[PDB]
RNA sequence: UACUAAGUGGAAAAGGAUGUGAAAGUGCUAAAACAGCAAGGAUGUUGGCUUAGAAGCAGCCAUCGUUUAAAGAGUGCGUAA
RNA sequence: ACCUCGAUGUCGACUCAUCUCAUCCUCGAGCUGAAGCAGGUUCGAAGGGUUCGGCUGUUCGCCGAUUAAAGAGAUACGUGAGUUGGGUUCAAACCGUCGUGAGACAGGUUGGUCCCUAUCUAUUGUGCCCGUAGGAAGAUUGAAGAGUGUUGCUUCUAGUA
RNA sequence: GGUCUUGUAGCUCAGUCGGUAGAGCAACGGUCUGAAGAACCGUGUGUCGGCAGUUCGAUUCUGCCCGAGACCACCA
């Protein structure tokens, strides 16, 4: 409950005077409140003083950091929104390109030349677009690397106003994005192990067996170093896979490298 | 130790005893060996 | 999956499958062939079974001809019914072999892996095969 | 027993070489400055599994096995002998076999030079 | 006169097999053939895609030569190669 | 559509259960991507046992809570000349639908009466005639046999490997 | 499961039914409008569900298939 959630965070003011060491996000998207541990006891004794020494009892789940959308080839089409609600007429419609843009975010590019469109409403048109990405037909993640270009529209008499071709350019947004078929990006962590000879054969079955992007070695003064860009999902677990491997004798480094395209098992697994 | 209906020698260890007139597949490791394949 | 074009009839007698080869009595066209040492039917799946089979086993290259192509089809008399209102209900095609009867062929990837594919192709169909070389 | 062909610039690098039971810098130092005259370069180098292991390595000269890129001007090396990457004179072929007819088992340069178009048909470019 | 080792006889197959016996052949060898054993079983060479290395041999693609009586980019097992 | 339409009593529930393993648990072993714990896997195999309630007339179904476990098939959907009849299937009525209406719906609803004096075989206990070679009185062994072959908890070993 | 009916423009419906695809609206251009809507004037869109046949050409006739819709489940 939120007052649960509330109640959790007086637990936290009691825990973090302790040893604030653990980190505590609360996310904007994915809600959930991520609260950091070094293993299982770790987890274990936070817990048995949540319930027993605070008396506070809260759920546990799983950490939540999810995704970012995109979509395919490009195409092109317009937006009509002949609509109306609470006490006369609007209109508006416009024609924009709905196109893919791999290494930039939102661009606009005009093609009014037959002053099919004043510039007066140039501007407010691109931020119908800026906001109709913000939801996805597949899990609704904003869609970003597209490149918008405005080709035509039709501003008529007082039926026609800024926030109704705003939502024309919503509507050929989202219908395009619907024909051009989105896909979806899993965050991808850089991370470098530094291991002297025991867990060479262990950490390539690990990455090999569970995900990761790897090429082979790297031979430092007298230790082997592999460098994995590897899922963020993949780190469940993996904190505990590779110290129980090695006993407690493993340590790396956790760096976020970049958004890549999510698979087609990872396409059937998180949907509902 | 497997039971099959058609025993093919799957590793290089896939001999056969006809052991106390019953027929055991045995092998260098205790996976591949079969009975009454 | 493979089927005849025009049917003029499509209820012909149930099936018999006795006697010996009288078309395709032989291999012409491979280096290796498969003989069936009984007289049965071949339906579509099992077909098309024993064809996937040999295409994955096949690689890149390899040459495979069969000596036959589904002609006939079966009727299903319906089911949880009295006895007697004419015949049954058109169903799937296939084909006939007889007693004795050489009915694939193949080359391109000699004998080697040309065993190993009709082994893979005999293992699909209830046919005792049996494997042979064509001989030049 | 393994074989090692490393960088020449430094022996340094290798934990496997250094876990046989020879110091680091020794060999490294030793290596380093057995080679001052020509280094920062790709060396096939050779040791054994001794008990004392105070010093058994040794090094040999560039290996030619894929070498003839080098005479061939040109990199990337073929997997697959199905076309010819570029040519070689004869004279540099022969010239690079007897300068390696006393390393191996050819007692005259014509027999290092069909060991030569040996480990060149899996290049795809031959002696010519 | 041959067969049996299953009580087959005295119910059934897809299947698979150094089961038994016979026949038709095909090669070498008493110099001692084959099995086993004492060994060797090598080099250019760690050939390249690549597993934050291609290395014999995860795999993939080529898929040769030198000495030898012998050694195959290897026959496989197996190793992080 | 082959005997039985000059008659093969059928639902469920209760009791009596028995038998089979094509085994659910308890037994043993092998393999294991089985360190142990925690599991799966295959074999031998019936010695045994395998719960209590709610909804439902009502098996099959679900759930709840339990045991170490909460298997199935066959016995005329075992089991009425063993018990009842909530049940389809009497006479009665009613709702909806259909049918000109009389009447009908694996649609529903309210209910609606199960006869048996036992001959033999069988089978369980209890007896009579005499037998086993003088009569009577005892002691007996034991042939095929009959009956049970279930399992859990706690603690120490030992927080030991 | 059959016993039937239906499948036609972008929606709803007719056909020498063996010799032609057309209506209202959906739908663009114009008229006009101090604002538009509305209204008016002209378009246009067309394997007649898919297959096969007969002949003469099948949108129609015959048969089959597919989708959907109406009727029933022995003993009543």
């Amino acid at each position: 409950t939120k007052a649960d959630q509330e109640k959790m965070s007086i637990a936290l003011s009691k825990l973090a005077e302790e040893d604030p060491t653990f980190k505590t996000f609360t996310d904007p998207e994915t809600g959930q409140t991520i609260i950091a541990g070094m293993g299982e006891l770790h987890l274990d004794i936070l817990v048995d003083r949540m319930r027993r020494e605070f008396k506070v009892e809260v759920n546990v789940g799983a950490p939540q950091v999810s995704f970012r959308e995109t979509f395919n080839k490009e195409s092109e089409v317009e937006g009509k929104y002949i609509k109306q609600s609470g006490g006369r007429g609007q209109y508006g419609h416009v024609k924009i390109r709905f196109e893919p843009n791999k290494d930039k975010g939102f661009e606009f590019v005009d093609k009014i030349v037959g002053g099919r469109i004043p510039r007066e409403y140039i501007k407010p048109v691109q931020a119908g677009l800026e906001n109709a990405m913000a939801s996805g037909p597949l899990a609704g993640y904003p869609m970003i690397d597209i490149k918008a270009t405005l080709f035509d529209g039709s501003f008529h008499e007082v039926d026609s106003s800024e926030m109704a071709f705003k939502i024309a350019a919503s509507l050929a947004l989202k219908e395009a994005g619907k024909v051009c078929s989105p896909v979806l990006l899993e965050p991808i962590m850089a991370i470098e192990v530094t291991v002297p000879e025991q867990y060479f054969g262990d950490t390539m079955g690990d990455i090999s067996s569970r995900r990761g992007l790897i090429e082979g070695t790297e031979q430092r003064d007298n230790v082997q170093v592999i460098k994995a860009k590897v899922p963020l999902k993949e780190m469940f677990g993996y904190a505990t896979d590779l110290r129980s491997f090695s006993q407690g004798r493993g340590n790396y480094v956790m760096q976020f490298s970049h958004y890549a395209e999510t698979p087609k098992s990872v396409v059937n697994e998180i949907i509902a | 130790m497997k039971v099959r209906a058609s025993v093919k020698p799957i590793c290089k260890d896939c001999k056969i005893i006809k052991r106390h007139q019953i027929v055991r597949v045995i092998c260098k490791t205790q996976k591949h060996k079969q009975r009454q394949g | 999956m493979l089927q005849p074009k025009r049917t003029k009839y499509r209820k012909p007698h149930n099936v018999s499958y006795e006697g010996k080869a009288k078309g395709n009595s032989y291999v012409a066209f491979g280096e290796y062939g498969l003989v069936a040492t009984k007289g049965n039917w071949i339906d579509a799946r099992a077909i098309e079974s024993a064809r996937i089979a040999i295409s994955k086993c096949l690689g890149k290259t390899g040459k495979m001809w069969i000596r036959i192509f589904p002609h006939m089809s079966k009727t299903k008399k319906p089911l949880e019914v009295r006895m007697g209102s004419g015949k049954g209900n058109p169903e799937f095609w296939v084909a006939v072999v007889k007693q004795g009867t050489v009915m694939f062929e193949v080359a391109n990837i000699p004998e080697s892996q040309m065993i190993k594919a009709l082994t893979r192709a005999g293992h699909k169909l209830p046919v005792t095969w049996k494997i042979l070389k064509r001989e030049e | 027993i393994a074989k090692i062909n490393l960088l020449g610039g430094q022996a340094k690098p290798g934990p496997a070489l250094a876990s046989v039971g020879i110091n680091m810098g020794e060999f490294t130092k030793q290596f380093n400055e057995k080679t001052k005259d020509k280094q920062g370069e790709m060396i096939p180098c050779v040791i054994t599994a001794y008990n004392d292991k105070s010093f058994d390595f040794i090094l040999k000269t560039t290996p030619v096995s894929i070498l003839l890129k080098q005479a061939a001007k040109l990199e990337k090396g073929a997997k697959n002998a199905k076309t010819i990457v570029g040519k070689i004179t004869m004279a540099k072929a022969k010239e690079i076999a007897q300068y390696k007819l006393v390393d191996l088992n050819a007692n005259t340069v014509e027999a290092a030079l069909k060991m030569v178009l040996g480990t060149a048909k899996q290049m795809g470019i031959e002696v010519i």
